[PDB]
C-alpha cells in the first residue's frame, strides 16, 4: 500500500550538489507531509524540514536551511532534497518519511546513504 | 532546540531478558515522546506514540512510559527480531529532535 522509495545510494564528488528522489505510492500524495531526516552513526537523527506538497509551502530545521532545499514534483508523486556545496560533514543516512493517520513519521522510506569522496 | 538524549549508545543482552532504554529531554516535553526503531534491514518503523501508545502492528511486548523530562522504553522479553537501533523522538516543539539511538546486540 502506502510507500516511499529512495534510491539506495548516492556516490557525490565535494563541492558538487545532489538531488535526492523520494517517490510515493499507495495514498494521495497531496494530502499529506514529507519530512527528511539525516542519520550520521554515532552523530544522532537530525529532522531536515517539511514540505506540503498540495501548497508547496515548506518548514526548515534553520541549521539546515542553507544546506537543503526541498522541493516536490506533483504530477510524479516524487518529493526531492537538493544538497548543495557537498562536504564530508554531509555524508549520512537520508530519510523521507511521511505523515499519516496524525503522526508525523508514519511511514519512512528505506534511506539513501550519501557518500562524498 | 530540546535536547534529546539516551545516555546508553549500545546495549547487550541475552534474549528473554527484560530491556529498557531511557531517554532524557531538556525540558519538560508533556508527554509528546515517540519511540522508532531502525530494523538491521534498513526500514524504521514507529513502534510507540505519546509516550505509551502502541502503534498499529506492534507486539505487546513493548511499553513505554514517563512524564516531564523522563523517559523509557521497555520489552519484557527479548526476541531475536527486537535487534535493532531504538530512537526516541520529542513532538511538542518544532524543530522536532531526536535522541542518539540505542544499539541493542546479543550476549
Amino acid at each position: 500500500q502506502v510507500q516511499l522509495q529512495q534510491p539506495g545510494a548516492e556516490l557525490v564528488k565535494p563541492g558538487t550538489s545532489v538531488k535526492l528522489s523520494c517517490k510515493a505510492s499507495g495514498y494521495n500524495f497531496t494530502s499529506y507531509w514529507i519530512n527528511w531526516v539525516k542519520l550520521r552513526p554515532g552523530q544522532g537523527l537530525e529532522w531536515i524540514g517539511d514540505i506540503y506538497p498540495g501548497s508547496g509551502i515548506t518548514n526548515y530545521n534553520e541549521k539546515f536551511k542553507s544546506k537543503a532545499t526541498l522541493t516536490v514534483d506533483t504530477s510524479s508523486s516524487t518529493a526531492y532534497m537538493q544538497l548543495s556545496s557537498l562536504a564530508s560533514e554531509d555524508s549520512a543516512l537520508y530519510y523521507c518519511a511521511g505523515q499519516y493517520g496524525n503522526l508525523w513519521f508514519a511511514y519512512w522510506g528505506q534511506g539513501t546513504l550519501v557518500t562524498v569522496s | 532546540d530540546i535536547q534529546m538524549t539516551q545516555t546508553t549508545s549500545s546495549l547487550s543482552a541475552s534474549l528473554g531478558d527484560r530491556v529498557t532504554i531511557s531517554c532524557r529531554a531538556s525540558q519538560d516535553i508533556n508527554n509528546y515522546l515517540n519511540w522508532y526503531q531502525q530494523k538491521p534491514d534498513g526500514t524504521v518503523k514507529l513502534l510507540i506514540h505519546y509516550t505509551s501508545r502502541l502503534h498499529s502492528g506492534v507486539p505487546s511486548r513493548f511499553s513505554g512510559s514517563g512524564s516531564g523530562t523522563d523517559y523509557s522504553l521497555t520489552i519484557s522479553n527479548l526476541e531475536q527480531e527486537d535487534i535493532a537501533t531504538y530512537f526516541c523522538q520529542q513532538g511538542n516543539t518544532l524543530p522536532w529532535t531526536f535522541g542518539g539511538g540505542t544499539k541493542l546486540e546479543i550476549k
